[PDB]
């Protein structure tokens, strides 16, 4: 687990889980 | 107190104070041999000097050759005097470099550039033999005459890849000064985006993006962060892949891994 802020919101997030990659 | 010193052919203005004996640091010149590192008076010195001067390159192993550049592995231990000088001369462009003294804990990489007078010093970096921290760079410097030519880069790329060839994953020593984390958000961002150009599938984890480039997870969500990369939904985060980014992303300034030769000390 790692901290960190996106678009004026605290978020948290896994490194061993698989993220989906993603485009738009 | 110090402003100058001449080095080979060049010379160059001091950032910082640095800690040489006061018989020295009174002058406001020093003279130094280019390819031992010893510090001089004066001109007339220096010259005897390179007369006697047997060296043309950084002792320890050359353990990377592509052509005219090269890394050479220098053991602090064993070349206590040679990694002093150089700790010296690097405290000259460095805000705070936490050792100067005790070398022995540190193997230094020295990377050169060859013309027919001999192994040019361009710049170093020195690590830790065993770090409790996984760094895998203490301090890192480009000489002066040498920066913005994209060498800090390839220095930083070979920091790595010692790390991959470990079997380890790296970060640099904290606290960055400014210069390093520009020049290391630079190298992260294009790590992250070649390996996203050559990924193919939905998904992966920071995990296994670390343990292919030798980039600590934090330095990946960071950059990745600083991308604005990372994203929120449903409840899960996802990597977004900017395109207009990696065509940005896509003269012989790389490291390449087929012209080291090396086994961990
Ligand atoms: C853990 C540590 O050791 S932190 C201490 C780091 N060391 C220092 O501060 C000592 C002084 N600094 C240095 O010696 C050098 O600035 C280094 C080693 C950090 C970088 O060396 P350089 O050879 O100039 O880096 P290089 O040419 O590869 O460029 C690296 C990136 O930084 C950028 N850069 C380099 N210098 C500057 C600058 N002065 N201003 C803005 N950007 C710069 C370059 O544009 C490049 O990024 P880009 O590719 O995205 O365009
Ligand atoms: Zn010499």
């Amino acid at each position: 687990m790692v901290e960190i802020e996106i678009e004026g919101r605290l978020h948290r997030i896994s490194i061993f889980d698989p993220l989906e990659i993603i485009l738009e | 107190m110090i402003k100058t010193i001449a080095f080979g052919r060049y010379e160059l203005d001091t950032w910082y104070h640095s800690p040489y004996p006061e018989e020295y640091a009174r002058l406001g010149r020093l003279y130094m041999c280019e390819f031992c590192l010893k510090y001089m008076k004066s001109q007339t010195i220096l010259r005897r000097h390179m007369a006697k001067c047997v060296w043309k390159h950084p002792p320890g192993d050359e353990i990377y050759r592509k052509g005219s550049i090269s890394v050479f592995e220098v053991d602090g231990k064993k070349n206590k005097i040679y990694c002093q000088n150089l700790c010296l001369l690097a405290k000259l462009f460095l805000d705070h470099k936490t050792l100067y003294y005790d070398v022995e804990p540190f193997l230094f990489y020295v990377m050169t550039e060859a013309d027919n007078t001999g192994c040019h010093l361009i710049g170093y970096f020195s690590k830790e033999k065993n770090s409790f921290l996984n760094y895998n760079v203490s301090c890192i410097l480009t000489m002066p005459q040498y920066m913005r030519q994209g060498y800090g880069k390839m220095l930083i790329d070979f920091s790595y890849l010692l790390s991959k060839v470990e079997e380890k994953v790296g970060s640099p020593e904290r606290p960055l000064s400014d210069l390093g984390l520009i020049s290391y958000r630079s190298y992260w961002k294009e790590v992250l985006l070649r390996y996203l150009h050559n990924f193919q599938g939905k998904e992966i984890s920071i995990k296994e993006i670390s343990q292919e480039t030798a980039v600590n997870p934090v330095d990946i969500v960071s950059t990745l962060q600083a991308l604005q990369m990372l994203k929120y939904w449903k409840g899960k985060h996802l990597v977004l892949k900017r395109q207009d980014l990696i065509d940005e992303w896509i003269s012989n300034k790389t490291m390449d891994p087929s012209c080291l030769k090396w086994t961990p000390p």
